[PDB]
């Protein structure tokens, strides 16, 4: 009898080796002071 | 010379904190090197409130960053004006408090809030004449829940006469972060009540629905947020450092707006609050602030203050502006909604004039008002604290390292105390 004819095969399982941050706000405006009195 | 430290506890506490001082480094030209750079002489002339004067010419905050973990604190000493903070004043833990008020108040707070009560005392009392503290946490974290308030009670002890101040997040179920909020929330607001002299409650939710319909931004995040509440806490504190047609600080406010010991749980607002495209359709002038600052939405609360009675409305301006259309706004608005106003306090509206205005903008207004609104915020945080503690649920975790179930019998009895008190002087008449 013949078993078969696929040769070797020895292979294992292997594993080969292969910005929010900030803020968006504010509107400017020049600066302005020199208080009242 | 009446200047005021700060203090910031937990995670919420720093985040606030370092957006804060970042504000109120460009108010005053201060560079993140600690060089000032400004374009007038008013900026300096009454910086030693907030600062500290060290040698070469530099400034430094006087803040104290106190916290269980040192990751949040690592995160702003690299971030933009992170140098400034002198950093002996950063004190850490190593095992954190794991959002548990017990460990945070009896566990680790006992064993690290040494070195920090050293460092309060140096900086506080190293100052000419100091006139207060103020404090930013959350009451849904552990760590900031439990430690900061135990700091709160020490200082208060060793400092009987000074001004307590403490901006306070309260949780909110609508927008839920954690499963333990009730239990941390009822013991901080038990131990607060019995301390602070001044207490202001913010809410996620309501800086949500700000940031979403207001602004109308798509996207907000915690920096929108902590610059809306750093905008806020300056608009308080500004009238101490810049002269103004009637000036009135921190004391003056409690005062005037606290009519009885127990009620000191104020909310705020703030404008005006425009969205870039429509930034400039509108016209700066009084009856617009006014009407914006009275604005239920516009409330930094979910607690709707038309289902209440106001007790005080204060209002600071800052700009030039005329007294007389001050008062007369103040006054039509008191007469056309005279529903909403108890009746035996005639006049209940504190008005207040600073010369200097945001930079960048001309007109703006901080709103700080009582209203009886508030305890629903409280009956709605009771009623989840009660179910939660009839069936006994995560009791074990506070009850394994010291605290029975009578201190949180005591503090449902104080909290509904709290309650009724609270809501006997709506229905009050003259
Ligand atoms: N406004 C604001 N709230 C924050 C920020 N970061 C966290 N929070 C709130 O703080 C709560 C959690 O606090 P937590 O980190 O546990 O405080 P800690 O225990 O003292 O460290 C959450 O419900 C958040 O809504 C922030 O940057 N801004």
């Amino acid at each position: 009898l013949v078993m078969g004819n696929n040769n070797p095969q020895f292979t294992s399982e292997a594993m080969s080796e292969f910005l929010k941050k900030s803020h968006f706000k504010l509107g400017e405006d020049p600066s302005l002071y020199e208080t009242t009195t | 010379m009446r200047e005021i430290v700060h203090i910031q506890g937990g995670q919420c506490g720093n985040q606030i904190g370092a957006k804060f001082w970042e504000v109120i480094s460009d108010e005053h030209g201060i560079d993140p090197t600690g060089t000032y750079h400004g374009d007038s002489d008013l900026q300096l002339e009454r910086i030693n409130v907030y600062y500290n004067e060290a040698t070469g010419g530099r400034y430094v905050p006087r803040a104290i960053l106190m916290d269980l973990e040192p990751g949040t604190m690592d995160s702003v000493r690299a971030g933009p004006f992170g140098q400034l903070f002198r950093p002996d004043n950063f004190v850490f833990g190593q095992t954190g408090a794991g959002n548990n008020w017990a460990k945070g108040h009896y566990t680790e707070g006992a064993e690290l809030i040494d070195s920090v009560l050293d460092v309060v005392r140096k900086e506080a009392e190293g100052c000419d004449c100091l006139q207060g503290f103020q404090i930013t946490h959350s009451l849904g974290g552990g760590t900031g829940s439990g430690m900061g308030t135990l700091l709160i009670s020490k200082v208060r002890e060793e400092y009987p006469d000074r001004i307590m101040e403490t901006f306070s997040v309260v949780p909110s179920p609508k927008v839920s972060d954690t499963v333990v909020e009730p239990y941390n929330a009822t013991l901080s607001v038990h131990q607060l009540v019995e301390n602070a002299d001044e207490c202001m409650v913010i809410d996620n939710e309501a800086l949500y629905d700000i940031c979403f319909r207001t602004l109308k931004l798509t996207t907000p995040t915690y920096g929108d947020l902590n610059h809306l509440v750093s905008a806020a806490m300056s608009g308080v504190t500004c009238c101490l450092r810049f002269p103004g047609q009637l000036n009135s600080d921190l004391r003056k406010l409690a005062v005037n707006l606290i009519p009885f010991p127990r009620l000191h749980f104020f909310m705020i607002g703030f404008a005006p609050l425009t969205s870039r495209g429509s930034q400039q359709y509108r016209a700066l002038t009084v009856p617009e602030l006014t009407q914006q600052m009275f604005d239920a939405k516009n409330m930094m609360c979910a607690a709707d203050p038309r289902h209440g009675r106001y007790l005080t409305a204060s209002a600071l301006f800052r700009g030039r502006m005329s007294t007389k259309e001050v008062d007369e706004q103040m006054l039509n608005v008191q007469n056309k909604n005279s529903s909403y106003f108890v009746e035996w306090i005639p006049n209940n509206i504190k008005s207040s004039i600073c010369d200097i205005p945001p930079k960048g903008l001309k007109m703006a207004v901080t709103f700080v008002g009582n209203s009886t609104a508030i305890q629903e915020m409280f009956k709605r945080v009771a009623e989840q604290f009660t179910a939660m503690f009839r069936r006994k649920a995560f009791l074990h975790w506070y009850t394994g390292e010291g605290m029975d179930e009578m201190e949180f019998t005591e503090a449902e009895s104080n909290m509904n105390d709290l309650v009724s008190e609270y809501q006997q002087y709506q229905d009050a008449t003259a």
